[PDB]
């Protein structure tokens, strides 16, 4: 699904406790690579639940 | 332009693979995005992560491997992890989306 550069990402946020699917962990990763601040994007991965 | 177009694909999958559904705020709130972290707060974020893993050293472990290899936002994307320990409802959901896709 996702390549060696974002593999290695997951496996650190797995072993950080959290699990979230492969498919929106590399659009997170991605949403990063074009420099969202981590906050908004938090922000609205938080309003994307209940 | 050719950017937003990947801004807005981005926004629209995660929709699809969140089971959401106004979504044009998020394109406004990911839109404001100018650049800035700082030691400390890579810092804070990673005490406060190893305080909520099990297996805190296999993250320290792999953040040290990480680093050294300069690997791109390692340092705003342990910051994330941190911002969605602390908001335990949308952790949970982030866990359970994952079960439904298995």
């Amino acid at each position: 699904v996702l390549n060696p550069e974002e593999a290695e990402l997951y496996e650190l946020t797995q072993a950080a406790g959290i699990v979230i699917d492969q498919e929106v962990f590399k659009i997170l990763v991605d949403l990063l690579k074009m420099n969202v601040a981590p906050l908004a994007v938090f922000q609205m991965l938080k309003s994307m639940c209940a | 332009s050719m950017s937003e177009f990947r801004i807005h694909h981005d926004v629209n999958e995660l929709i699809s693979l969140l089971h959401v559904f106004g979504a044009d705020v998020y394109i406004d709130l990911l839109q404001k995005n100018r650049t800035v972290t700082t030691s400390v707060s890579t810092h804070s974020a990673k005490v406060k992560i190893a305080e909520f893993s099990r297996t805190p050293d296999d993250f320290l472990k792999k953040y040290e491997e990480l680093k050294s290899k300069n690997t791109r936002n390692l340092d705003p994307l342990v910051y994330l992890l941190s911002k969605l320990i602390e908001d335990k409802e949308t952790l949970q959901y982030l866990q359970q989306n994952a079960k439904d896709k298995a």
